[PDB]
């Protein structure tokens, strides 16, 4: 983790490269999304780099021993990927415009706030949400940023319906996310139905009844 | 295939065997090639043909001179046309 | 960047097309289009090369074409394992180097499924919060390349919204979920909500008005 | 200082015959009474020159880009001194060498260096009438000139450049060659008497210089000089007067002439073998003049039109690397023998991976290695 | 010096010829003649002489011949097939090296075709290797056309610099006014004698 308007140096190994036509560029990922490229550094000592990073990032190869670098300065915090060197692929003298060998990359994150506890809503079963012989009832458990969270229905009875969603990375940088289970329209309220959320980066440990809309 | 020369290329009906790709005639210059993209046989004929006589009645006389082409029919390779052919 | 569709699959022993559908200047200006692979976990391993060429390994199924705007390649038999993203990729004008989009490619080997669509509206609690979300969760949908539209009364929106990436399950069919931001104020402003997803062409919406 | 002018008419080209024009002494040996058989780049007999002038009312400066194709024959009719000089270069915009040969009114200028030259390159005299005077104002050429390699300036004169007005008085010929880093000059000076289309007759031109330029030669320009007093107003791109000469230009091919030395060791005249079968006969008898009769000419040739490449479809590159790259090779008893299949032999990647000092070949001359398909290897 | 790919080119005018006088200032170890045989070196007169020179590699020593290839014949320097004067090269590593590297020396690695005989290229235009244009940066498939030679003093031999004289010109057929070391006597007139002239 770092805060934003830190500086971060990424490193790797330029074997064989001293040779003209040795493009080494280097290629993000973001957690979801897919490929976008960064940078890129000509072995006749040429740097080039993408829109939106120009002037904050910064490669500059160590020709003594072997080692290559690129210095982040001042991370915006919309720059969280996985971060991967590329190494060119050639054909003779010729650059054939394609990266052959990856190196499975460093991943970066930058945010802030650090941690902090979930906030907790239940989700009641409603007449939107039921259908026939079954209704469903949730907890919605959000505004978090230490990933690992849990949340159990009836301390680990029920199994039956029992879902709980990915959690969502939200624009403000904390998580959430909402578990939801299904249970017979008869039984609204008539069982108990009480999500026990631990959050174990932190100690919380709040167990919240769900009951049908008043 | 790097031999080099100077023709008329005209479609062939020799059949070369796999293991061939040029042809020769008895006084040894390629006379068919087997063309290395479509694999086909063609034939080589020379540029230059037929014999040229020159007629004067002499340059002390007038320039005025007549051309006789040895090898042509005409009812063409020649160097002019003009009139009285 | 150039333009994939998200989403294509087909029967295992069969031939599948991925196009990539750039500009000019990338992709129709030049020849160096490439295409790569990434398994979920791994680096990504260079594919194709230049238009139309390979490394070593990479078993004669795949192969790539150009016919101007437009590369596309073409796996010619799904073997088992040939789930990737497969993003295609170009080198732009001035060192630029853009990318693409990334298609999954599965194969459901048996019957396509129905994506199931449950939709919540805020609740109480939240709703005494000062705050209000709508929650759209997406189950069992073998396919996974679904997409997602929210609704106010008559109209679409496009703010306040966040969309989990399809997660598979145990059943091995994936499940989605999406979440829509509102004030309270705005929750009762408009008289109902909506959560659509499409997926394959087909479409399943579901919908929830205040009270 | 750099124009580009106006106020030019629009014509277009116009072409001349060369009444047997354009021959040199091709050494520097004395013969006499004989006839000698040569072949060299000559201009051919009765070739179609182009013609260019310059005469104000109508404006005519003629001075575009003209190729300079294996060398040129460049002739001048004039009474006032109006060209004064050629560029010669390929892109003639400071990415390349170029070469300039010019005439101030005061020296003749040589230089072969990197110029920015001008769309319109030209120089120009000004004419008083409350001083007596003609003088050089203007020099248009260039804008810079950065990386000179070649240098050379004559001793100071003063020319004329006095404006006259009766008929061309002087005819001034030039051949220009350009082999071996070699820009040779061969010149001819001559008295006229004439008003227009070049005339005929026989003059040899002699050897007058070799420049060591070593530069590649494509194009070329001339230099004309202007005219500027009290009755042409503009303001300095339309306020103009031409003047009046013209110039012609050929181009020289590869040809044999039959030269005839009389005793006092000048060329009088000659015979191109190669313009009719009477000439063809002349050249054949090793004389000018033919008896009655009927002669045995060459055979009827055809020229070649195109050239064509056919080499199979082969796509990769030969393994250089895995060769002359190995990591361990073997010892001398047992050594290895790899075999070379259907791959591409381009042996420049060499060129910055590894220097070699010693490569030798046996059957097959080394500037010949990327021309040919080899069989077993 | 120069370095290779800006090679210098001297005019040797009416001067004579006496390459005794060379005998104990510097050995040579390279030294082929062409047109004419070294034994008649100083019995001769020669025309058009001019003296080119450069410094390249030990190992290219052996491309300065007419008829050659590699990185200096194919285009840095081309001698014509109808050669006549004489090369030379010697070592220089006590000279043209020092500890770190010597970079003042450069060779020419991109053009698009071979070089005619005795050209020269001093552009500096970026070489395209690829289809695509790049408007005069350095980048993806365009390299800077010039390198530098790295002369540290302990490389191997083959590796460290060498100076290289081309000595060009004509015999007989037109006047010179270089000659050699011979002497001249009267003229003979009307009578049967060996002449020189
Ligand atoms: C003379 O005319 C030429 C056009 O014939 C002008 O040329 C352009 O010059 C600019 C630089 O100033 C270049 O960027 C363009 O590419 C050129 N275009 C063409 C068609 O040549 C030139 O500028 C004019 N010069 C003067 C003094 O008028
Ligand atoms: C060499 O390459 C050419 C194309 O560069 C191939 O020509 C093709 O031949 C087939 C015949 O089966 C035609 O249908 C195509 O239209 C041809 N292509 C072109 C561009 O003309 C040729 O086949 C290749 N050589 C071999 C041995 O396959
Ligand atoms: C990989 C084997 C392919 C062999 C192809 C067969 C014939 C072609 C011959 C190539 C000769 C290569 C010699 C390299 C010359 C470079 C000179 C230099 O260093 O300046
Ligand atoms: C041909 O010309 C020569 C010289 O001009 C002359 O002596 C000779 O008589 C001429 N022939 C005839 C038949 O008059
Ligand atoms: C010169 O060539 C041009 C080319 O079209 C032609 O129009 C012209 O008639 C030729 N001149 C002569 C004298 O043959
Ligand atoms: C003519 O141009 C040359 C070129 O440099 C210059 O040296 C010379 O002085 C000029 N003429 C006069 C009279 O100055
Ligand atoms: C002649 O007069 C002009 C001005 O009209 C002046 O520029 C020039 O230098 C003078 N020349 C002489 C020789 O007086
Ligand atoms: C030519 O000029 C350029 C730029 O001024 C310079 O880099 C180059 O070294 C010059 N040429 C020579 C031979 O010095
Ligand atoms: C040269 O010959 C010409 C005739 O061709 C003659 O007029 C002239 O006098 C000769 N030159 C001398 C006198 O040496
Ligand atoms: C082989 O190539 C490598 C670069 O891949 C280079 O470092 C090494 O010095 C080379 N060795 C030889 C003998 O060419
Ligand atoms: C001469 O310049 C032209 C520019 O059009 C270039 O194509 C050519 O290759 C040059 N000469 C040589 C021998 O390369």
């Amino acid at each position: 983790q770092i805060q934003p308007g830190g500086s971060l140096r990424l490193s790797c190994a330029a074997s064989g490269f001293s040779f003209i036509s040795n493009y080494m560029s280097w290629v993000r990922q973001a957690p979801g999304k897919g490929l976008e490229w960064v940078s890129v550094i000509y072995s006749g000592g040429s740097t080039f780099y993408a829109d939106s990073v120009k002037g904050r990032f910064t490669i500059s190869r160590d020709k003594s021993k072997n080692t290559l670098y690129l210095q982040m300065n001042s991370l915006r915090a919309e720059d969280t990927a996985f971060y991967y060197c590329a190494r060119g692929l050639i054909r003779g003298i010729i650059m054939t415009g394609a990266f052959d060998i990856w190196d499975e990359g460093t991943m970066v994150t930058v945010s802030s706030a650090s941690t902090k506890g979930p906030s907790v809503f239940p989700l009641a079963p409603s007449s939107k949400s039921t259908s026939g012989g079954t209704a469903a009832l949730g907890c919605l458990v959000k505004d978090y940023f230490p990933e690992p969270v849990t949340v159990s229905w009836n301390s680990g009875a029920l199994t039956s319906g029992v879902h709980t969603f990915p959690a969502v990375l939200q624009s403000s940088g904390l998580y959430s996310l909402s578990s939801v289970v299904t249970v017979p329209s008869s039984s609204l309220g008539t069982q108990t139905y009480i999500c026990n959320v631990n959050h174990k980066p932190s100690n919380t440990k709040v167990d919240k009844k769900v009951e049908p809309k008043s | 295939n790097g031999l080099t020369g100077t023709g008329v290329l005209t479609e062939s009906n020799k059949k070369f065997l796999p293991f061939q790709q040029f042809g020769r005639d008895i006084a040894d210059t390629t006379d068919a090639v087997r063309d290395p993209q479509t694999l086909e046989i063609l034939d080589i004929t020379p540029c230059s043909f037929g014999g040229v006589s020159v007629i004067t009645p002499g340059t002390n006389t007038s320039n005025q001179v007549a051309v006789l082409y040895q090898d042509v029919n005409c009812t063409w390779r020649v160097y002019s046309t003009g009139s009285n052919v | 960047a150039l333009t994939q569709p998200p989403s294509a699959s087909g029967s295992p022993g069969q031939s599948v097309t991925i196009s990539c559908t750039g500009t000019s200047s990338d992709v129709g200006g030049s020849n160096y289009v490439s295409w790569y692979q990434q398994h979920p976990g791994k680096a990504p391993k260079l594919m194709i090369s230049e238009v139309s060429k390979r490394p070593s390994g990479v078993p004669d199924r795949f192969s790539g074409s150009k016919s101007g705007n437009t590369a596309s390649l073409t796996v010619s038999g799904l073997q088992a394992e040939d789930e990737a993203d497969y993003y295609c990729s170009s080198y732009a004008g001035s060192n630029n180097w853009v990318f693409g989009g990334g298609t999954k490619l599965t194969v459901l080997g048996q019957p396509k499924a129905a994506p199931s669509v449950t939709l919540f509206p805020p609740s109480s609690e939240e709703l005494q919060a000062n705050k209000a979300t709508l929650v759209c969760l997406i189950s069992d949908f073998y396919p996974g390349a679904v997409t997602v539209a929210w609704k106010g009364d008559s109209s679409p929106v496009k703010a306040g919204v966040e969309t989990t990436t399809p997660s598979k399950q145990s059943n091995n069919k994936y499940a989605a979920s999406s979440y829509l931001s509102l004030t309270p104020e705005q929750w009762k402003s408009h008289r109902s909500y909506s959560c659509q997803v499409t997926h394959e062409g087909s479409t399943v919406e579901k919908t929830v008005a205040p009270t | 200082q750099c124009v580009n002018l106006t106020t030019r008419t629009q014509l277009p080209p116009a072409y001349t015959n060369s009444f047997t024009r354009g021959v040199y002494y091709p050494d520097k040996v004395f013969r006499s009474s004989v006839l000698h058989s040569t072949q060299d780049l000559f201009l051919p007999f009765f070739s179609n020159v182009t013609w260019f002038h310059a005469i104000h009312v109508t404006k005519r400066f003629d001075n575009p880009v003209l190729p300079f194709n294996d060398g040129v024959y460049f002739a001048s009719t004039e009474k006032s001194n109006i060209i004064r000089g050629w560029i010669f270069g390929t892109t003639l915009d400071s990415k390349t060498q170029s070469l300039l040969i010019v005439n101030n009114a005061t020296n003749v200028v040589i230089k072969v260096c990197e110029f920015q030259f001008c769309n319109d390159p030209f120089l120009g005299v000004y004419y008083h009438k409350n001083n007596k005077s003609w003088m050089e104002s203007e020099f248009r050429v260039y804008s810079s000139a950065n990386n000179c390699t070649f240098e050379y300036v004559s001793q100071p004169f003063l020319m004329d450049l006095e404006g006259k007005q009766g008929n061309f008085k002087n005819l001034r010929e030039f051949v220009f060659k350009n082999i071996d880093g070699y820009f040779k000059i061969y010149s001819k000076h001559t008295p006229i008497n004439l008003v227009r289309d070049l005339p005929q007759g026989f003059s040899a031109l002699e050897p007058l210089v070799d420049l060591p330029i070593g530069i590649n030669i494509t194009r070329f320009q001339t230099l004309l000089a202007l005219h500027r007093s009290y009755l042409t107003p503009g303001d300095s791109s339309s306020g103009w007067t031409a003047g009046a000469a013209a110039y012609y230009v050929g181009y020289l091919q590869p040809r044999t002439f039959l030269l005839k030395y009389n005793e006092n060791g000048t060329i009088t005249d000659a015979v191109d073998c190669a313009l009719d079968p009477l000439s063809e006969t002349k050249c054949t008898l090793k004389s000018f003049t033919v008896e009655k009769g009927i002669y045995q000419t060459s055979n009827f040739r055809v020229q070649p039109t195109e050239s064509i490449v056919r080499f199979p479809n082969i796509t990769n590159l030969c393994p250089f690397g895995e060769v002359f790259n190995a990591t361990r090779f073997a010892s001398v008893y047992a050594w290895n023998r790899k075999r070379i299949s259907n791959c591409v032999a381009d042996y420049s990647v060499l060129y910055n991976s590894a220097s070699f000092s010693t490569f030798k070949c046996y059957g097959v001359s080394p500037t010949k290695l990327n021309d040919l398909c080899f069989t077993n290897v | 010096f120069a370095s290779v790919y800006a090679w210098n080119r001297k005019r040797i005018s009416n001067c004579v010829a006496d390459y005794s006088v060379l005998y104990n200032s510097a050995s040579f170890s390279t030294f082929k003649c062409y047109g004419v045989s070294p034994t008649k070196l100083n019995d001769l007169c020669f025309t058009n002489v001019y003296a080119d020179s450069f410094v390249i590699r030990g190992d290219e020593v052996r491309q300065i011949a007419p008829g050659q290839t590699g990185k200096i014949a194919d285009y840095n320097y081309k001698l014509p097939d109808d050669f006549t004067g004489c090369v030379i090269a010697w070592n220089s590593n006590n000279l043209d090296s020092k500890v770190g590297g010597n970079y003042n020396y450069l060779y020419r690695l991109f053009r698009k075709s071979n070089l005619k005989p005795f050209e020269r290229d001093i552009s500096t235009e970026i070489y395209q290797a690829g289809s695509t244009p790049c408007n005069g940066v350095e980048g993806f498939n365009c390299y800077f056309p010039l390198q530098s030679y790295g002369f540290q003093p302990t490389n191997g031999v083959g590796y460290q610099p060498y100076r290289v004289v081309v000595l060009s010109f004509e015999l007989l057929h037109a006047p010179a006014t270089v000659c050699g070391p011979k002497k001249s006597t009267n003229l003979v007139k009307n009578k049967c004698v060996n002449f020189n002239f």
